[PDB]
């Protein structure tokens, strides 16, 4: 429901005033946005942060012979994949997405049955495995949100994060 | 829906187009009603006095009229800290080993290279009046003014000088703090700037924009008496 | 000099410490009278008639 | 009128053989089959087959945006004048494009409504919008401006894969005599 | 074509010089006759445009 | 054509004192505030116009000049001087031969 | 929160006499005081023994081609980071320490409300959660407090600890 998300140092923060309704059913759908932009920024900076180390799988890629290291680093890395892995990505995903394994139905407390294993559960903690760790990873997602409004604007304005810090890390 | 004190709109004198959440009010003097996006509507409490106290009030502000303070606060002292070492001299260094480590006149460079247990001196004695503003928080508690590091003319804070000024003149000298606060910050993001867009100081900036740079210059008199 | 080229033209500090000076001098006299005395706008067609 | 009954207009008028809008023929109970999303869906694919038309012209003219598409090497007259248009492009544009239209798609511009947006055909955001009589026949029109451009664009799609450009459809042989 | 609507588009503007200050300067004729020079002003505008892009697609043909 | 039917408007049809139901169009020639805001209006607008310039040299398209290297040429102004030495005495320049 | 830290075999161990005056206040500022050198003190001696093993990061620390292998161990180490990395230190370790993550008032019976997921467990074990657990780890830190007095005092003297044992163990 509500009594979750934000929290010290803010509490409810909505300050422009795009959700004080006084309405949950608004408030519900926007959460569970926030919730999925949470998790696939979390995976891609942290995939940012992997690709940029240098780590890397080894072989070609294809019978197009690009290897995993041909593939750049950045924002070319997923725009010069080949199309046919592209269809592939869609065709897997977005069975993953729309019905099985993940179901984002309706965004609707998309609780998925995925709840560690011992760890982070009921008949425990109270405080934990919610309005702490449910709190955290909307907290987490709203770091990795920003990490990647960041990371596609370091990119747009000079090459690639490793050959951003190479050279010059302050502002233009 | 907390924050819906965008319901009812004070005037913004700040911007005529647009509006002030009523969290403004025109209590505290700073308030000339400037909050174009927000964060007057929520307030937030002092974490750093309580895990009890991460949370906060709903209008009591307190506490971004101190970071207000604070950060307007150094950034007048760092002004002069940009500003001074090219006008003046600049410490001739033969103490420890090292020499001329200060000479610099480029602040982002001279702070890397004079020795670290200098900024360290400067960094205690800029930590020692702070966990004096620990005290200060704990001790005066939620009768808390947003300045008072005990300096001030009243109650016996300190008082060495002839702080003698009336409660109109009080008041217009928290406001004559609070407008060269606002003033000094922006300041600071300009010297910082400039000394990252140009590698000098601001003396060789604004003395080097003075100059009849040697190119344009004329050559002389040579004009003889006879 | 004789085309140099000169700010209000000018090739000495000497004639600094007479363009300044000879301003100032009979610019405190104009002081004498106007000084400590601010304000009091009147919003008429050139009046300005105070004294 | 909102979008009920508007298209049906002489010489043919009103137009069901087939039965997909008697409601209880073919295809029926399976679904979506609301009408009101078929109604739509006829526009927007009129919609972009409007544009599809008449920015084909445009490219086909030889009326190009001067200078260079990337910096990877590909001007603006790089790009073939035709079906591989598409194809010869960076991809990660080809991102881009469809990304600015998943914008419009998933906010700006209706996509989820099942009738048309804002927009109230003139200009810019004063948008004049028509009052009563003429609003009846101009979204007709709309349709059947649509349809056309949709029989236009793929007409053009057999045509080239099949044949030649519109430049050498216009400098060779062209079904009549002419 | 673009000589063809520059022609029209001349002889409207002769009725537009003309007529709109005498309906102006009329203290009854403007509030009844508005809606009679807004569909002009409108045609006339769109006039314009519709010229300006036959200079536009006809010089970069 | 725009600018002449608003001129032709606001002589013919139009408020005709403009303080009646437009307070903020309306003026005095008296009120010393309103006229400086006409003022600083208008600078504005003058000033936005000479980096309108500035927009032409530097960005869109360059500007003519004569002294442009190995021929007159349209070149973009790439570097102009901003020393207010050099730009401040021209104006505290003498206006006689070879001052000019 | 009074009986903790009094286990066998010392007992309650007020020696001087310094506690021996009443209040919470000087006893809740001496404690957290007490844990949290214990916290420090424990990384400092596991950070001791990791950088002291060998086990260091390939690639330079800044642009001066200092790198991790030429950082030297020891109380060289942390004076001869560069004093911008040390300024970076005090801005993020600073805002944990105050202010992100780590609250620090008056020693607030500090508890953080993190530690791990199934693990906490009052309403499960209560003298396992607290009065073992929350007594070990003083005393780790007494251990530990006790470790880097003796990682100066040891270091005064030529060899340092990897120095320190290929020579003499031998005292003074
Ligand atoms: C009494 C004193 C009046 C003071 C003003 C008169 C001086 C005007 C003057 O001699 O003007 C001459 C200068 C023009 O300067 C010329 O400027 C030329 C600039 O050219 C140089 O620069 C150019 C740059 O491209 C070219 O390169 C050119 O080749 C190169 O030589 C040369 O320098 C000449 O030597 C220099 O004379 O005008 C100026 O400075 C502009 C001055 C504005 C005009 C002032 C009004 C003029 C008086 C009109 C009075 C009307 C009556 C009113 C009373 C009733
Ligand atoms: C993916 C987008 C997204 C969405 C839909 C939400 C949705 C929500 N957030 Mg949230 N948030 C996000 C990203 C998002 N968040 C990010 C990235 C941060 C980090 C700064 C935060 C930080 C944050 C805080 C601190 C709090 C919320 C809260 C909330 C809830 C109240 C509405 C609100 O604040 O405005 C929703 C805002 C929008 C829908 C914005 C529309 C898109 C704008 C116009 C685009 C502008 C782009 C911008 C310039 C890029 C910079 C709501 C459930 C509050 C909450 O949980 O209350 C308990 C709260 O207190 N958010
Ligand atoms: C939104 C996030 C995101 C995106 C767009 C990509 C996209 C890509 N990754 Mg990547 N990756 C991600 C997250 C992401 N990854 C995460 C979270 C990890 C850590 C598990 C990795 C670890 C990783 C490695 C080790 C490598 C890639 C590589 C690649 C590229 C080739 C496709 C491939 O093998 O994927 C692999 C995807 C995964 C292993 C995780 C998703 C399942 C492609 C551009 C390869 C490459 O050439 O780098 C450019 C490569 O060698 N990725
Ligand atoms: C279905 C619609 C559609 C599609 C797929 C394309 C696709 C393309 N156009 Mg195109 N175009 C369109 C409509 C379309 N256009 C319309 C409506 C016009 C008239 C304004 C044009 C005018 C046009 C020109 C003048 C140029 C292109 C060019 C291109 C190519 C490069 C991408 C680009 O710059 O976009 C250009 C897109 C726009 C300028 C906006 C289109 C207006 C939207 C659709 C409404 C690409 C193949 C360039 C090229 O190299 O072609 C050979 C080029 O120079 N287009
Ligand atoms: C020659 C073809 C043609 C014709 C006759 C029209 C006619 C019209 N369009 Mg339009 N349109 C066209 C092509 C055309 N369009 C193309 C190519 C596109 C794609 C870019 C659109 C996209 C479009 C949108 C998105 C909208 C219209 C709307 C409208 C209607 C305005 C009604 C109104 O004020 O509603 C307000 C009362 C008007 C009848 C509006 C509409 O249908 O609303 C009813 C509207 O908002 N048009
Ligand atoms: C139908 C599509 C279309 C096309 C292809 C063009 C194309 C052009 N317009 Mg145009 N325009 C259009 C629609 C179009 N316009 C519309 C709808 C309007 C608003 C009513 C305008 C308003 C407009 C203005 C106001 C101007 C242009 C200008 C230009 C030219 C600028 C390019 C240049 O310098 O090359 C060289 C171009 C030429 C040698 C011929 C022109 C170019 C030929 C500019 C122009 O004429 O610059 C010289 C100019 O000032 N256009
Ligand atoms: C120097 C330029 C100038 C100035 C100061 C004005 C000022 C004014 N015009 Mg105006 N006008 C102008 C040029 C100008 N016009 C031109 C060039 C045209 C022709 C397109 C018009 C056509 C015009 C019309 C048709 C009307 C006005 C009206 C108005 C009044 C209200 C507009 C308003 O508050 O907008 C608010 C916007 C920002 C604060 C105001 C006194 C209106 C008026 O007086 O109502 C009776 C009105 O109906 N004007
Ligand atoms: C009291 C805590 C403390 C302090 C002051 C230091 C100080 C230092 N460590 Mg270190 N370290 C610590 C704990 C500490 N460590 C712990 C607990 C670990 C194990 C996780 C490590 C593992 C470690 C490695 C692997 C390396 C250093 C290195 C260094 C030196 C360079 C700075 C740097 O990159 O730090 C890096 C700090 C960390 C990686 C861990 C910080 C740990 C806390 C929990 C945060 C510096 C003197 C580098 C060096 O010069 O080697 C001699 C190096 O390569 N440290
Ligand atoms: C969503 C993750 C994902 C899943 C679940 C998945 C499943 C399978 C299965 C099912 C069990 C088979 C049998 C299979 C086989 C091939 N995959 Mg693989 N695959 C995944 C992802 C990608 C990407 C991202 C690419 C890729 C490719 C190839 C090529 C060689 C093509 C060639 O050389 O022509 C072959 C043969 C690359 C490619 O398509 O190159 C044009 C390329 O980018 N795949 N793949
Ligand atoms: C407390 C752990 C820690 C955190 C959480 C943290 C976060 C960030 C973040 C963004 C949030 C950025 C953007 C950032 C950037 C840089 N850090 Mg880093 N940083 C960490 C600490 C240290 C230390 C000890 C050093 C260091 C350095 C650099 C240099 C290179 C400067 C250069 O070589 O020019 C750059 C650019 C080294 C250094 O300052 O070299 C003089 C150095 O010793 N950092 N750092």
């Amino acid at each position: 429901e509500n009594e979750l998300g934000a929290q010290p140092p803010l509490g409810f923060f909505d300050p422009l005033g795009l959700v004080e309704d006084g309405n949950q059913a608004k408030f519900d759908r926007l959460r569970y946005v926030e919730l999925k932009h949470g998790r696939i920024s979390m995976l891609a900076v942290v995939g940012y942060l992997i690709e940029k180390a240098g780590i890397r799988l080894p072989g070609n890629i294809s019978y197009d012979g690009t290897t995993f290291a041909d593939i750049p680093d950045g924002f070319a890395a997923l725009s010069k994949i080949p199309d046919a892995g592209l269809f592939q990505l869609f065709a897997f995903i977005g069975f993953l997405e729309v019905f099985v394994m993940k179901d984002i139905t309706g965004g609707e407390f998309v609780g998925d049955f995925r709840n560690g294993f011992i760890d982070f559960g009921w008949d425990s903690f109270d405080e934990e495995t919610k309005l702490k760790k449910r709190a955290i990873e909307l907290n987490q997602g709203r770091a990795a949100m920003m990490g990647i409004l960041a990371l596609m604007v370091h990119e747009k304005l000079i090459p690639l994060g490793y050959d951003a810090d190479l050279p010059i890390i302050g502002h233009l | 829906p907390s924050a819906d004190a965008w319901a009812n709109s004070v005037e913004s004198k700040a911007l005529p187009f647009a509006r002030a959440p009523a969290t403004l009010d025109g209590t505290m003097l700073g308030d000339f009603g400037f909050d174009p996006l927000g964060f007057s509507t929520v307030p937030v409490g002092p974490w750093f006095t309580g895990i009890q106290g991460r949370n906060g009030e709903i209008g009591n502000l307190k506490w971004y009229r101190e970071a207000e303070l604070i950060h307007g606060r150094i950034a007048q002292v760092a002004v002069v800290g940009f500003i001074a070492p090219g006008l003046f001299g600049t410490l001739p260094g033969n103490e420890w080993t090292g020499v001329d480590a200060y000479s610099n006149l480029n602040p982002l460079e001279a702070f890397s290279q004079v020795p670290g247990l200098a900024i360290l001196q400067i960094f205690l004695f800029m930590s020692y009046l702070e966990i004096r503003r620990i005290n200060i928080i704990k001790e005066e508690g939620e009768n808390y003014m947003p300045g008072d590091l005990r300096i001030g003319q009243g109650e016996g804070r300190w008082n060495p000088f002839g702080l003698d000024y009336s409660p109109e003149a009080y008041e217009e000298k928290r406001l004559q703090e609070l407008k060269h606060c606002r003033l000094a910050m922006i300041g600071v993001f300009g010297l910082w700037a400039q000394a990252q867009a140009s590698g000098v100081g601001v003396t060789e900036q604004i003395g080097a924009a003075l100059t009849t740079p040697d190119y344009y210059a004329k050559a002389g008199y040579f004009l003889p008496e006879g | 000099n004789a085309r140099f080229a000169n700010g209000k033209p000018q090739s000495i500090e000497a004639k600094y410490i007479m363009r300044s000076p000879a301003e100032w001098d009979r610019f405190m006299r104009f002081m004498d009278r106007y000084a400590e005395a601010n304000g009091l706008g009147f919003s008429s067609x050139x009046x300005x008639x105070x004294x | 009128a909102f979008e009920d009954e508007l298209g049906a207009q002489p010489p043919l008028g009103f137009f069901d053989p087939l039965g997909l809008v008697x409601x209880x023929x073919x295809x029926x109970d399976g679904d979506q089959e609301k009408f009101d999303r078929l109604r739509y869906v006829e526009i927007k694919h009129g919609r972009i087959s409007m544009l599809a038309v008449v920015g084909y012209l445009v490219q086909e003219a030889g009326v190009r945006l001067p200078g260079t598409i990337d910096y990877s090497g590909k001007t603006f007259a790089e790009i073939p004048n035709g079906f591989a248009a598409f194809k010869e492009i960076p991809a990660g544009g080809l991102v881009q494009l469809l990304f600015f239209i998943g914008v419009l798609e998933s906010s700006v511009m209706r996509d989820l409504t099942x009738x048309x947006x804002x927009x109230x055909x003139x200009x810019x955001x004063x948008x004049x919008t028509f009052d009563e009589e003429t609003q009846f026949k101009k979204r007709a029109i709309e349709l059947n401006q649509g349809r056309a451009a949709q029989m236009g664009i793929l007409a053009l799609m057999v045509h080239e894969q099949l044949g030649v450009s519109l430049l050498p459809x216009x400098x060779x042989x062209x079904x009549x005599x002419x | 074509m673009i000589t063809a609507l520059t022609a029209l588009f001349v002889l409207v503007s002769l009725a537009l010089v003309v007529t709109v200050p005498v309906a102006l300067a009329t203290p009854g004729e403007w509030e009844t006759s508005k809606d009679q020079f807004n569909k002009i002003f409108q045609l006339w505008v769109g006039l314009v445009v519709a010229i300006a892009t036959a200079d536009g697609i006809s010089t970069a043909i | 054509a725009i600018l002449g039917f608003g001129g032709i408007y606001h002589s013919l049809l139009g408020p005709d004192t403009l303080e009646e139901s437009f307070p903020f169009f309306g003026y005095d020639w008296r009120d010393k505030n309103k006229m400086t805001t006409i003022l600083g209006i208008h600078l504005c607008l003058l000033g936005l116009g000479s980096f309108l310039l500035v927009i032409k040299a530097m960005y869109l398209g360059g500007v003519y000049d004569t002294w442009a290297p190995g021929g007159g040429d349209v070149r973009y102004i790439t570097t102009p001087t901003l020393n207010p030495i050099v730009i401040f005495g021209y104006v505290f320049r003498s206006p006689f031969g070879g001052d000019g």
